């Protein structure tokens, strides 16, 4: 993590230089802050420092929960992160609410949770074959599962309250994304308990593995249903969705492959 | 100009007063010549011993503002009074401000009223015989604190765009450029030739204001275009044919003073009323003047007062002059001296010498801060608001090397105090800072608190409210109360949208301290 | 570049008067005289007062306690004529001394809308308690303050309206009577009334110290030592006429 430490040190030095420049421009306490908030490049450097701190926190949390593993997990993280960044910015333009740093923070937190969900899926796929099974692995998995579930439930409840009170303007995107994340967490829990039952039973117990596949396909159906409902509401409210069309196609393709595999089997 | 002043210096020293006075007032202010404070003092002393109004006024300024020779508010008063009695105007305005603000001499409204009335009468004659020059007042504190705004002077790109539009054929652009060149200012020097050319170009298209201003210029006369009463009358008639309020006012003036036609009061009254009904300031002023004087009508002071108020809201100096005269003499309205003095002061701050500010401003942008600070000290002796603030600011940042670096803060505090009494929020906040940190005077949290509170109450300054919240939180001057601090921070937040982040951070700090205290007291 | 006597500028005050025609010029040059010539080449000599060169504080006695009526006694006559009225912007305030503070909207000399209570008489600030810092504030700022609480409800926080009624001295209020000068209020229900009255002016501590002593400047027209033996509202206008006439006549 030498490169991460170097990057965070560089960002900290840059923000310290910006703060020092502002302070030496206005010796008081209020005008320096108002100049920082009025000048654009200084606020941009502050945003970069905030993003770097978020990245450091994400690295710490990933080391605590999963721990390194530096593999296709990282490649999937990068690919889905680029896709999610494109989708998020698209959905942001989808509405006139530009800038709005609180909404930017909300989107960043959503991206944080989505990246952690993808890493959880990759760790589940690694666990299904031949992991370093121990007490700590189970503890990490259950702790991450409970944390993600609690946070997702709280945020979806807040989104439901917001859309009931204010309306379906921008909070519905968060609601649907966190609903998809809840489906992902349900799939993760099902896969983990199935693998635990398979491991604790010594014998392969294949009669349940097919059932696990059944559960998987059912969950996929649920997911695609949610997505199509999203599409419906997104054509009911505004003109035409643009941000989620590619994820819709991906979900449709995955469900089609799953149902074809189930039929041929 | 430099070569002209070289000729003057060659003719100065020991021969004839005019060049001596000119070169002395150039040496003192550092403009058009290298500043020589001691040489200026010598010239002023020689002129005072021999006798001259301007030479005595300069020496009085030196003895009053502390430049060059040791300050003495007793001899400076003598020199100022002899300059005022000699027939000068700068001495008159300086003495008027000194009596109005209670500086140096005992406070009184009568003496300041007299001095400002004399200066206002002279400047009113000047603007009536010339037309008046629009003064562009720019203050360094707001420019430095807000560098992204456009100052009173128009940007060069905007001037180029306006000239391009005028050359393409835009009649309104031509009229605007002609008006700017005739009046001057806003980044454009006053030019009669360019204004005349633009008015001629716009008149060929059919613009009422074009021939209206052409007739006004012909009636008033100029060094370039010779005076022609017949041409002015023709242009006024042509403008008034299509319903131009400026042309109507010009034709009414011609009828009143018999320029081109005979003296007819009824037609002048009708044209003035027609011009006033269209919102034209000059027409309203003329109608109010003829109603107050009773020229052709009965002397009803109510309508004259209303028209003068409307013209003053329009921005005409003569309206303020007449209103101050009415308030001083008790004519039409009750005799109140304070309002008359204020109106006379606002009139006098529009004289020819008021242009010197720009020159001083120029010397501020040329890094020659000494001459800028001397010009600003002079124009702050006269009681300007912009000059006092600018001089205090320059003395504050220590860019002026003329004053002793162990005495910049006393004078800066003095000028901030003067600028606070004329209603300037920045001055009150800076006085609070000076008494807070320890600049100028010893450390005194009580006085800083008082000035901050006064600024917050009078002008509703967000930074004043934030500093009040800080003082209540830290327990400086007043008892340490957190609830009042929260109230003041909320008031600062609601008083301005830019105070969101600092108030939020200060409230976060206060909440952290409150939580720590709660944990300490609770088990 | 040079010294600036800020203390002299603040405290010392002068005024110039020219005598008709004495003869100075040959006497001591003790730096208390200045040689200045008029526009018509006539020379004068203005003799400065004692406080011009050397600044000396007048030995003013320290402000003692009022041997006569006290501060509450000076404010006692306010009960005789209470309920001072003053209209500012959209609201008119009625200060009934010792009774209450009221706020209401007046249209065509008629009270309209809800009538608001700003506070009732709670207590008076006693000047005999010098231990409190409020005594220092009052003495350094020269105002006598009272509090009015338990007023009408505030539609922002629910706390009762609180009013701070402070009195200052003003001789110009002797003819016009007691009148409320300033009204201050932040967005909260915290009213501040500043009233200038002449009843408490005779109090030395509350009366601001003028300490002016307008030391006059005497400009005795000077003459050469060779011609000396051969010759052996309306107030301001009169003063200026005197000055100009003296200058013109001495020019002869």
């Amino acid at each position: 993590m030498f490169r991460t430490a170097v990057m965070m040190a560089a960002s900290l030095a840059l923000t310290g230089a910006v703060v020092a420049h502002a302070y030496y421009l206005k010796h008081q306490f209020y005008p320096t802050v108002v100049y920082l908030t009025k000048s654009s490049p200084s606020m941009a450097v502050l945003y970069i420092q905030a993003f770097v701190l978020v990245f450091l926190l994400g690295k710490v949390m990933g080391k605590v929960f999963f721990g390194q593993l530096r593999a296709a997990e990282m490649e999937h993280l990068l690919e889905r992160s680029w896709y999610a960044v494109t989708e998020t910015c698209l959905a942001f333009t989808v509405f006139r609410d530009d800038f709005s740093p609180r909404f930017v923070a909300l989107f960043t937190l959503l991206l944080f949770l989505k990246c952690f969900h993808w890493l959880a899926e990759d760790r589940v796929d690694f666990m299904e074959r031949s992991p370093n099974i121990s007490w700590l692995f189970h503890c990490r998995i259950v702790s991450l599962m409970f944390l993600l579930g609690i946070l997702d439930f709280l945020f979806v409840s807040h989104a439901y309250h917001s859309i009931l009170t204010r309306g379906a303007s921008v909070q519905l995107v968060f609601g649907f994304e966190y609903a998809i994340l809840m489906t992902m967490v349900l799939t993760i829990f099902i896969k983990y308990v199935l693998h635990s039952v398979d491991l604790q039973s010594e014998n392969p117990w294949d009669n349940k593995a097919v059932y696990m596949l059944y559960t998987e396909l059912f969950t996929g159906f649920i997911k695609v249903l949610l997505y199509m409902a999203f599409m419906t509401i997104m054509i009911k409210v505004h003109t035409f969705p643009l941000f989620a069309i590619r994820p819709m196609y991906l979900a449709m393709r995955q469900f089609k492959k799953a149902v074809t595999d189930a039929i041929m089997s | 100009k430099r070569e002209a002043y070289r000729y003057l210096q060659k003719a100065a020293g020991m021969n004839h007063t005019k060049a001596l006075e000119r070169v002395s007032y150039a040496l003192l202010f550092g403009d058009y010549l290298t500043q020589n404070i001691q040489a200026a003092k010598e010239m002023f002393e020689k002129l005072t011993e021999e006798g001259s109004p301007k030479g005595q006024t300069g020496l009085g300024f030196l003895y009053a503002s502390g430049l060059g020779v040791n300050s003495s508010q007793a001899k400076a008063l003598v020199y100022y009074t002899f300059g005022a009695l000699g027939g000068n105007l700068i001495a008159h305005m300086i003495l008027g401000y000194r009596y109005w603000a209670g500086i140096g001499v005992l406070q009184s409204c009568e003496s300041a009223l007299t001095h400002y009335r004399l200066v206002a009468n002279h400047v009113a004659s000047d603007i009536s015989l010339t037309g008046g020059s629009v003064v562009q007042r720019i203050r360094l504190p707001d420019e430095v604190e807000n560098p992204g705004m456009n100052s009173g002077m128009l940007e060069e790109d905007l001037i180029q765009y306006y000239q391009f539009l005028a050359e393409k054929g835009d009649v309104q652009a031509q009229v605007g450029l002609g008006q700017l060149h005739l009046h001057g200012g806003r980044g454009v020097e006053q030019n009669h030739q360019r204004a005349f050319d633009y008015f001629n170009l716009a008149a060929n298209a059919g613009n009422s204001h074009a021939m209206a201003f052409l007739g006004k210029m012909y009636s008033e006369g100029s060094d370039i275009v010779p005076q022609s009463n017949e041409t002015a009358l023709h242009y006024f008639k042509k403008a008034a044919d299509m319903g131009n309020p400026v042309g109507q006012s010009g034709l009414g003036m011609a009828y009143l003073y018999g320029r081109g036609v005979q003296v007819n009061y009824d037609l002048a009254l009708k044209y003035f009323q027609k011009a006033a009904e269209q919102g034209w300031v000059d027409g309203q002023l003329q109608l109010g003047s003829m109603y107050y004087n009773g020229i052709g009508v009965k002397r009803d002071y109510k309508q004259a007062l209303k028209y003068f108020n409307l013209a003053s809201q329009g921005g005409h100096i003569l309206a303020f002059y007449n209103l101050a005269q009415m308030h001083a003499s008790g004519t039409g309205v009750m005799r109140s001296c304070h309002t008359a003095v204020e109106l006379f002061k606002n009139v006098c701050e529009r004289g020819r010498w008021s242009e010197r500010l720009m020159t001083a401003y120029n010397s501020y942008k040329d890094e020659d801060y000494n001459a800028a600070v001397v010009q600003y000290l002079l124009l702050a002796e006269q009681g300007y608001e912009v000059a006092q603030s600018n001089a205090a600011f320059i003395l504050d940042q220590r860019e002026a090397t003329i004053v002793g670096e162990n005495e910049t803060y006393p004078r800066a505090l003095l000028h901030w105090n003067r600028a606070a009494s004329q209603g300037y929020t920045v001055a009150r906040i800076k006085l609070g800072d000076y008494h807070f940190y320890g600049f100028g005077t010893d450390v005194d949290y009580e006085t800083a608190f008082i000035h901050y509170r006064l600024a917050s109450e009078q002008q509703h300054s967000a930074q004043a409210m934030f500093n009040l919240g800080y003082m209540h939180e830290k327990g400086l001057g007043i008892k340490q109360d957190i609830h009042l601090a929260k109230r003041f921070y909320d008031m600062a937040a609601e008083a301005s949208p830019d105070a969101q982040v600092p108030v939020f951070l200060a409230l976060c700090k206060l909440g952290v301290v409150y939580f720590l205290q709660y944990i300490r007291e609770a088990n | 570049v040079g010294s600036l006597n800020l203390e002299e500028l603040s405290e010392m005050r002068y005024g110039i008067e020219i005598l008709p025609l004495p003869v100075m010029g040959g006497q001591s040059q003790s730096s208390d005289v200045v040689i200045v010539s008029s526009k018509y080449k006539q020379r004068y000599e203005c003799r400065l007062p004692a406080g011009a060169i050397h600044f000396q504080r007048e030995r003013e006695e320290e402000t003692p306690a009022y041997q006569g009526p006290g501060i509450p006694e000076l404010l006692s006559p306010m009960r005789d004529a209470p309920c001072l009225l003053k209209t500012k912007d959209w609201w008119t305030y009625e200060f009934c001394y010792g009774r209450h503070i009221q706020q209401y909207h007046m249209e065509d000399s008629e009270i309209k809308g809800e009538v608001l209570y700003l506070g009732y008489y709670q207590s008076a600030f006693d000047w005999d308690d010098e231990t409190a810092k409020a005594s220092k504030q009052h003495r350094l700022k020269r105002y006598h303050s009272q509090t009015y609480g338990n007023g009408s409800k505030c539609d922002l926080n629910g706390r009762p309206r609180e009013a701070e009624v402070r009195f200052l001295c003003d001789e110009g209020a002797g003819i016009s009577g007691d009148y409320i000068d300033r009204v201050d209020e932040p967005l909260s229900c915290s009213y501040v009334l500043t009233i200038r009255t002449p009843r408490l002016c005779p109090h030395p501590l509350l009366r601001p110290p003028p300490s002016a002593a307008p030391q006059a400047i005497l400009c005795h027209p000077s003459l050469q030592p060779e011609e000396y033996m051969a010759y052996v509202p309306g107030a301001e206008e009169a003063q200026k006429e005197r000055q100009r006439q003296k200058e013109l006549e001495s020019n002869y």
